[PDB]
C-alpha cells in the first residue's frame, strides 16, 4: 500500500500545484524488476494533465501534488494505488509496483 | 446539451471511449463509440465548420483508425496505445 517517494533533485519548495491547473511533466514508467514500459523522455514532448478530477492513478494524484515545481523524484508506487488486481492488460501485469520517475517541469 | 458538431461529438465520445477502455477494459465497448464516429467522417464534411474540423484532426484520426485496425489483425496491445496517444493529441486541442 501507498506511494513511496525519494527525490532526485529539489524544487523551489513555495509554489504547489493547486486544483485547476495543468501539470505539465516529463515521466519514465518502468516495473519492479527494472524494464521500462513507457517514457516521455524518449519521445521528446512532455504530458501535460489537469490535477484533482481523477484523470490519472491514485499514486500520481497524492504524489504529483506533494511535489512542488522543478523537482524530479522517484515514487514507488504501490499495487493498491496502481492499477492492482485487474491492471492494465498486456502492459501492467496483476499486483505490479510501478516505478515512477518524473519531473514538474511548468505548473501552466 | 447535445452534440451536434463534430467536435462536441469527438470530445464526449473520447472521453466515453476512454472510460471504457482504460477505466473498465472494455475493448469491445470501446470500438462500438469510435467505429460510428469514424464512419461519419468516411462519409465526409456537409458544412463549413465540420470541413474546418477534417482539414485540421480528420488525418489524424484517419491514422488512429489505421492503428486501431493494426490492433484488430495483430493483437498487441502496443498497436492500440499508439492510437490512444494520437486521439489524446486531438482531445486536449478541441478541448
Ligand atoms: C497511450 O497513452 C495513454 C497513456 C498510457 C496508457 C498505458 C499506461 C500503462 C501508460 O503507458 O500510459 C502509463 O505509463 C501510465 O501508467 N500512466 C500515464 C501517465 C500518468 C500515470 C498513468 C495513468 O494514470 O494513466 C491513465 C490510466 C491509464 C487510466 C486512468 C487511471 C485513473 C482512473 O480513475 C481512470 O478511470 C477513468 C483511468 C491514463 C491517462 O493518461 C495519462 C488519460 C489521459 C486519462 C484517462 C483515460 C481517463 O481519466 C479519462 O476519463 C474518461 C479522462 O478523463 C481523459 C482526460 C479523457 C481523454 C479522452 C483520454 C485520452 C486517453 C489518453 C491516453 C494516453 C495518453
Amino acid at each position: 500500500s501507498g506511494v513511496q517517494v525519494e527525490t532526485i533533485s529539489p524544487g523551489d519548495g513555495r509554489t504547489f500545484p493547486k486544483r485547476g491547473q495543468t501539470c505539465v511533466v516529463h515521466y519514465t514508467g518502468m516495473l519492479e524488476d527494472g524494464k521500462k514500459f513507457d517514457s516521455s523522455r524518449d519521445r521528446n514532448k512532455p504530458f501535460k494533465f489537469m490535477l484533482g478530477k481523477q484523470e490519472v492513478i491514485r499514486g500520481w494524484e497524492e504524489g504529483v501534488a506533494q511535489m512542488s515545481v522543478g523537482q524530479r523524484a522517484k515514487l514507488t508506487i504501490s499495487p493498491d494505488y496502481a492499477y492492482g488486481a485487474t491492471g492494465h492488460p498486456g502492459i501492467i501485469p496483476p499486483h505490479a509496483t510501478l516505478v515512477f520517475d518524473v519531473e514538474l517541469l511548468k505548473l501552466e | 446539451g447535445v452534440a451536434i458538431l463534430w467536435h462536441e461529438m469527438w470530445h464526449e465520445g473520447l472521453e466515453e471511449a476512454s472510460r471504457l477502455y482504460f477505466g473498465e477494459r472494455n475493448v469491445k465497448g470501446m470500438f462500438e463509440v469510435l467505429e460510428p464516429l469514424h464512419a461519419m467522417m468516411e462519409r465526409g464534411p456537409q458544412t463549413l465548420k465540420e470541413t474546418s474540423f477534417n482539414q485540421a484532426y480528420g488525418r489524424d484520426l484517419m491514422e488512429a483508425q489505421e492503428w486501431c485496425r493494426k490492433y484488430m489483425k495483430s493483437g498487441n496491445v502496443k498497436d492500440l496505445t499508439q492510437a490512444w496517444d494520437l486521439y489524446y493529441h486531438v482531445f486536449r486541442r478541441i478541448s
